[PDB]
């Protein structure tokens, strides 16, 4: 392969921008606090330093948010006492009790894809060893953005010429939906046990009417409103047009149209508009190393 | 009966800078010829320039730019130094003006472009020149300004500001005749904005025999405009001739200037409140005090460098691994001061910011506002 | 051979250098003001020399001397190794040898006030900037470098 050439050769630095934001988090930090600031520091990932221990345990993501609430939701009319007072060190031992991975600069952004997709994990934290400080939050989005800019200069092979359906790439089966009429709490159940990005929003009939993410259950904190998870997903999203691929278009131009609106998946809808498959940005830099 | 250096002849002294004598060298075959700075090592060990002279090699020997006098080689003797250089035969931009009158717009133009750029070669390369007038702008047989004399100069350090009062009165920025704590750059700019001025005018802005009268007037940032000034020069002037050094021009600016811009050649130039540490009201001396008692407290060892500025380092319980950072008390007001806590880069273990701020948190949790 | 240099500090109509490197013949120094000089080879080692100033045989007193057991008291010199290379004589002579200051402005300039923040000057990185104690939580914050990239670090911290 030449792209996984272009990639084992490529500094984890290069990636790293001009002037970076990095949220860190006390372990014994109150949880909700800890997801609120996640909410007003515009940040979907912090890492976490026990003093006690004096290095990196952990990050907390919006994964944390998405357990917390499920786990521990009694109803709206009552208070979700753990989410209000707990600690992220007391939550993440509860979470946990049944390690930190982490890329070098000096690594190499096939590495760093491999290290994704080895622990199955979005958010790896770059730590220079040498200091030991933590200075960038290693995306998919992110290395698909800067693979995506050399694509198109460098020449197209077989591959991005072919379809999706003939290269077979992603998730076509057991894909885990929600409907119009389904809760917050069920949405919630189901990211729980399935482990997977986001649930397409399904009508009475099996066609995708929206796409409900694990990024619109941040919403939730910033509007103070996870108390009362019984709403259906459908009044949830009405805060803030939906993007899906056909089993036809070819991968170089799902690749471009990813990138284009800058979205984590894309759904396989047929010509009648139900959803037949799902294909994530997880996925295209797994086939592309 | 030739008294050589390398293979030059030495030869007159050009004169002698902020701290050697510079004499001419003619080579024994070729005819060539040098600028040879000579520094006797008795002398600048005399007085405390033998780190700043090891600096000042250490930088000219790393540059190369058209509009910067060349270091070509050092020769040391046990008695004293030689620093070979580039030789330019036009000499003082300022005996120039001197001779001749002022310079008409477009030649005035090309020469501060030149200048500027050298003085962004420095600042692109943490150097600062301070001293920067036509005394020490060289010209060449084809008339290019060649920046000379880093004597005065500094280094530019992450997090660190310079102090010292150096350069001319006349070229010298408020801030440094006020002798205040500065970044660098701008007190260069400032300079840069006299020379074009001199280009301009063939006077200086900011003169007077009443010293008192040339202070006031520098630091008014006031100065006469002749009518025969156009008014884009005019507003550069006045844009770098801040005496805010905040409200002042950059390099940045400049390049970006309408009369810069013009005629300008290729070659020269390439391509929710937070708070800053904490602000107790008290007595300065007792403010201080506060701090010994607290990083006592706390059980840290340091080292008093000045009434105002600590250099304190603590052992890592974990790792073990001992981390450092500064203090230095900032008055901000007549009745405000300021405490800054500055992190102090070491030489595996932990994470040296988490640390640091760790550290810092300490000494404020038992501190005043 | 190492370029050494002869200086005689006074005034003369004729000053010649006699020494050990050039079996003790006359060698005329040639004057700027009152600064008669010669730059001459010599080999590492010691080296005895002294001046024939206006018909007179002196030393440089500022200068070591030897006296001969024969009581010739000539200047000496140890031409050492150290003494040729630039950054070795500089280390062997390194070896050798209030009010509050005014809060500069710079410092009160922020980057701070998504992830992607401006480019901050030289003087700010390395400094604690923090945020008012808001419900029993301090927020730290500090930009530093890293080779040619800046990181902007925030930490949240109970007191
Ligand atoms: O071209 C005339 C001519 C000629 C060439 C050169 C020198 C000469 C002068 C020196 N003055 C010295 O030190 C004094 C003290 O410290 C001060 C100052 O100069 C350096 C500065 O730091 N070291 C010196 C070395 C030499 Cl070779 C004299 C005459 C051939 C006869
Ligand atoms: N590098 C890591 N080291 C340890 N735990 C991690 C790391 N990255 C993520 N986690 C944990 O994995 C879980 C799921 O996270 P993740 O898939 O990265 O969520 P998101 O899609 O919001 O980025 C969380 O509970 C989080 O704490
Ligand atoms: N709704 C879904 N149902 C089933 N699998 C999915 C769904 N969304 C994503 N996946 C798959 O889950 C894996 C990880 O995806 P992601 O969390 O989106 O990075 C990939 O193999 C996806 O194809
Ligand atoms: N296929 C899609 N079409 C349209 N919007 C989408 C799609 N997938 C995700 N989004 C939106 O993108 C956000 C989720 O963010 P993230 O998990 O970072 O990709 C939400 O606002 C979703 O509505
Ligand atoms: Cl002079
Ligand atoms: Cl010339
Ligand atoms: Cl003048």
């Amino acid at each position: 392969s030449v792209y996984t050439t272009f990639m084992k050769s490529h500094r984890c630095y290069d990636l790293i921008p001009t002037s970076s934001k990095l949220v860190v988090f006390d372990t014994s930090l109150q949880v909700k606090k800890a997801f609120f600031a996640l909410v007003t520091n515009g940040v979907r990932a912090a890492p976490l330093w026990d003093s006690k221990k004096q290095s990196f345990v952990g990050m907390l993501t919006i994964t944390d948010f998405i357990n917390i609430l499920h786990r521990y939701y009694k109803s709206a009319l009552v208070q979700i006492y753990e989410l209000e007072e707990h600690k992220i060190e007391t939550w993440r031992e509860v979470y946990l009790q049944d390690p930190l991975v982490c890329i070098s600069p000096n690594a190499s952004l096939f590495d760093a894809v491999s290290s994704l997709i080895r622990n199955k994990i979005h958010r790896l934290p770059v730590i220079d060893p040498e200091s030991g400080n933590t200075l960038y939050i290693l995306t998919h989005k992110r290395i698909l953005k800067f693979l995506k800019l050399f694509i198109t200069e460098f020449p197209k092979p077989e591959f991005m010429s072919k379809s999706l359906e003939e290269l077979q790439i992603g998730t076509y089966a057991n894909i885990a939906m929600v409907r119009t009429t389904t809760p917050v709490y069920v949405a919630l159940g189901i990211f729980v046990q399935h482990r997977v990005s986001a649930l397409p929003v399904v009508d009475e009939k099996g066609r995708v009417v929206d796409i409900y993410s694990k990024f619109d259950v941040i919403n939730l904190a910033a509007e103070k409103t996870y108390n009362n998870l019984d709403v259906s997903v459908t009044k949830a999203l009405q805060h803030r047009g939906v993007l899906k691929c056909y089993l036809h278009e070819t991968l170089e131009a799902i690749i471009n149209r990813l990138v284009e609106a800058e979205v984590h998946r894309l759904v396989v809808v047929d010509e009648h508009d139900v959803v037949k498959g799902i294909v994530s940005l997880s996925d295209i830099l797994q086939a592309l190393v | 009966g030739r008294v050589k250096i390398g293979h030059y002849i030495l030869g007159d002294t050009l004169g002698v800078g902020t701290f050697g004598k510079v004499k001419v060298g003619k080579h024994e075959l070729t005819g060539h010829k040098v600028a040879v700075k000579i520094l006797n090592r008795q002398k600048i060990r005399s007085l405390d320039v033998v780190g700043k002279i090891r600096r000042e090699i250490q930088n000219l020997k790393l540059f190369r730019h058209p509009h910067i006098i060349k270091l070509y080689q050092v020769i040391s003797t046990p008695s004293d130094i030689f620093m070979v250089m580039e030789y330019v035969s036009g000499g003082e931009l300022f005996d120039y003006i001197c001779k001749n009158g002022r310079l008409d717009e477009k030649e005035s133009r090309r020469l501060f472009q030149q200048i500027l750029s050298g003085v962004d070669y420095c600042h692109r390369h943490m150097v600062v020149h301070r001293d920067l007038k036509p005394e020490n702008v060289l010209l060449d047989a084809h008339m290019n300004a060649k920046i000379a004399d880093f004597g005065l100069s500094n280094m530019m350090s992450d997090g660190e500001f310079l102090r010292t009062s150096c350069g001319s009165p006349n070229y010298a920025a408020p801030e440094v005749i006020s002798g205040r704590l500065y970044a660098g750059p701008e007190v260069d700019i400032w300079s840069s904005g006299v020379i074009l001025y001199a280009l301009l005018c063939g006077t200086l802005p900011f003169d007077d025999d009443h010293v008192p009268t040339l202070f006031k007037k520098i630091c008014d940032g006031i100065f006469y405009t002749p009518q025969y000034l156009n008014p884009s020069v005019i507003s550069l002037l006045k844009h770098m001739l801040q005496v805010d050094p905040m409200k002042r021009a950059t390099i940045k600016d400049i390049r970006e200037h309408e009369w810069f811009k013009q005629d300008l050649p290729k070659y020269l130039f390439p391509e929710a409140k937070w708070h800053l540490g904490i602000r107790s009201q008290s007595r300065p001396n007792d403010i201080m005090a506060e701090v010994c008692r607290a990083i006592k407290q706390l059980d840290y060892e340091w080292k008093v460098v000045n009434p105002y500025y600590l250099r304190v380092r603590r052992k890592n319980p974990v790792t073990s691994t001992f981390s450092k950072m500064s203090l230095q008390l900032y008055q901000v007001d007549s009745r405000t001061y300021l405490l800054d806590f500055r992190s102090i880069d070491d030489e595996r273990p932990g994470s040296h910011t988490i640390e640091f701020f760790e550290m810092c948190a300490n000494l404020i949790k038992i501190l005043a506002q | 051979a190492r370029p050494t240099v002869f200086r005689w500090t006074g005034g003369g109509k004729e000053v010649y250098l006699s020494g050990s490197f050039n079996n003790w013949s006359k060698l005329p120094l040639t004057r700027d003001q009152n600064n008669f000089v010669a730059i001459l080879d010599l080999p590492e080692g010691e080296h005895q020399y002294k001046f024939f100033v206006d018909g007179q045989w002196t030393h440089d007193p500022s200068e070591p001397i030897v006296t001969s057991q024969l009581g010739t008291v000539n200047n000496i010199i140890q031409v050492k190794k150290t003494d040729f290379e630039v950054f070795d004589a500089l280390m062997v002579d390194s070896q050798k040898c209030k009010a509050p200051p005014i809060l500069p402005p710079h410092l009160l300039q922020v980057i701070l006030n998504p992830a992607l923040l401006p480019e901050p000057n030289h003087v700010m990185l390395n400094h604690l900037y923090a945020l008012s104690i808001k419900d029993g939580v301090m927020v730290l914050s500090a930009t530093h470098r890293y080779k040619k990239k800046y990181v902007t670090t925030l930490l949240y911290k109970p007191i």
